[PDB]
């Protein structure tokens, strides 16, 4: 069909965008625009760093450049999933905490900008949740640039309750950077940083209990793996697998005045009525691609059962697909034929305008 | 958010009598292919039995009429019910039953004038104790 509708995750360190009816975005490339010191998007921006001053549009999860977002949006449409968007639907994606002027002036660069012929704005942490099975509930969002503590409550988020960390899988690679390049092994360029960002995916984990686990690393080698570098090097690291998302529970081990996401989270629900309090506790559902570290689900299991009160059901939803579960969620909204209707057309913006958006979509 | 699927004039029907108190339970499903809310079960069903009406494997709607005193007051509070037994159910299966809950929830106060005191979510029938259901519609 030259007319399948479009989902576009617009994530602070990634774009996560495809088609409608698939099962996963089809491009999923960096959000990041070169201009020169006319302007380069993702993959071709990074490498030509040389004569650009790169840029992030989207600031912890909220766009706030707009003619870079432009770019972005110019980008997805024609370089990467090689369509006109004046004949696709658009699903577009937005962070906990969007200003509503924000979702408005998205809404006017689709039509004006793009001429599309119809679009949705849905919240990241609403189609997790709901992907996830449930309507209610608090949702930690772990993505690149920034984390959220997200209380919905059917369908609504709470604005008032809504935690927000500035510390993601961005300043975990950085951390585990640092912590390789001062034990041995340097890496420096952006090159290298995917490197690390790769060891960090595939050999990072997060420890039931930290200082347990400090102790094992420092008598014996059973929590030591191996990794082979692009040259064909092997490396071992041990303390490192662990000390590096530990930084989500300990923010202060890279200078952050927030508390772990486990305090952050019980106090979102602590703001709260507390007739919810009990739909929050038995359903904090992750998502985002800082949550796949493996541990992390029992981790804040242990953490949040500490802290909240003792007749409390806690429960930890973490979907083996939550690294997508927003793209996904979106995927399955814009395949369906009653979905139709739910769209904001070209003709309902131009009579309305864009403060449509607050009512069409939510 | 919220998309509206088509309720089967089967599952209309009961809800209509659950509405005007001649049911006090109706369970609802979604037909996942062809998008629509069709009826699953009516059986009678006291608070006792209502853990065993609950399915395993799927996700569900249901509607029950909760009978139970409240401070000095009898009440017949109808109460809704989305229950989701876990990764059973496909991402599709979860997505459909959180997105069409809404639209159904209104499409039945708008035209039935069902007054839904409470609505609940659940991972599986043995759940639904007396207590339980006594803490959702009563808080305190
Ligand atoms: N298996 C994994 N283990 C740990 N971190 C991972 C894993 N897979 C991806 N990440 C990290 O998750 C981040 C990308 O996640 P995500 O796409 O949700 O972010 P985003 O939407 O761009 O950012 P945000 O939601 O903060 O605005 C990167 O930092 C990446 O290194
Ligand atoms: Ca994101």
């Amino acid at each position: 069909d030259e007319t399948t509708a479009l989902v576009c995750d617009n994530g602070s360190g990634l774009v996560k965008a495809g088609f409608a009816g698939d099962d996963a975005p089809r491009a999923v490339f960096p959000s990041i625009v070169g201009r020169p010191r006319d302007s380069y998007v993702g993959d071709e921006a990074q490498s030509k760093r040389g004569i650009l001053t790169l840029k992030y549009p989207i600031e912890h999860g909220i766009i706030t450049n707009w003619d870079d977002m432009e770019k972005i949006w110019h980008h997805t449409f024609y370089n990467e999933l090689r369509v006109a968007p004046e004949e696709h639907p658009t699903l577009l994606t937005e962070a906990p905490l969007n200003p509503k002027a924000n979702r408005e002036k998205m809404t006017q660069i689709m039509f004006e900008t793009f001429n599309v012929p119809a679009m949705y704005v849905a919240i990241q942490a609403v189609l997790s949740l709901y992907a996830s099975g449930r309507t209610t509930g608090i949702v930690l969002d772990s993505g690149d640039g920034v984390t959220h503590n997200v209380p919905i409550y059917e369908g609504y988020a709470l604005p008032h309750a809504i935690m927000r960390l500035d510390l993601a899988g961005r300043d975990l690679t950085d951390y585990l950077m640092k912590i390789l390049t001062e034990r041995g092994y340097s890496f420096v360029t952006t090159a290298e940083r995917e490197i690390v960002r790769d060891i960090k995916e595939k050999l990072c984990y997060v420890a039931l209990d930290f200082e347990n686990e400090m102790a094992t690393a420092a008598s014996s080698s059973s929590l030591e793996k191996s990794y082979e570098l692009p040259d064909g090097q092997v490396i071992t690291i041990g303390n490192e697998r662990f000390r590096c998302p530990e930084t989500l529970f300990q923010p202060s081990f890279i200078g952050m005045e927030s508390a772990g996401i486990h305090e952050t989270t019980y106090n979102s629900i602590m703001k709260c009525d507390i007739d919810i309090r009990k739909d929050l506790y038995a359903n904090n559902v992750m998502s985002g691609g800082t949550t796949m570290y493996p541990g992390i689900a029992d981790r804040m299991q242990k953490e949040i059962t500490a802290l909240a009160p003792s007749t409390m059901k806690i429960k930890i939803i973490a979907p083996p697909e939550r690294k997508y579960s927003v793209w996904i969620g979106g995927s399955i909204l814009a395949s369906l034929s009653t979905f139709q209707q739910m769209w904001i057309t070209k003709q309902e913006y131009d009579e309305a305008g864009p403060s449509i958006v607050h009512r069409k979509c939510f | 958010q919220g998309v509206a699927f088509p309720i089967s004039r089967d599952a209309f029907q009961a809800l209509e009598k659950l509405s005007k108190k001649q049911l006090n339970y109706v369970q609802l499903e979604i037909d996942i292919k062809n998008e629509t809310i069709i009826l699953a079960n009516t059986e009678n069903t006291e608070l006792r039995d209502l853990p065993k009406r609950i399915p395993k494997d799927s996700a569900r709607y249901h509607f029950f009429l909760y009978k139970h005193s409240h401070e000095g007051d009898y009440l017949e509070s109808v109460v809704f019910i989305y229950s989701m037994p876990g990764y059973t159910c496909s991402i599709r299966e979860r997505m459909l039953y959180s997105s069409c809950k809404s639209p159904l929830l209104e499409i039945v106060e708008r035209q039935l004038q069902m007054d839904v005191i409470r609505k609940i979510e659940i991972d599986n029938g043995d759940e639904l104790t007396a207590d339980f259901l006594y803490d959702e519609v009563h808080p305190k």
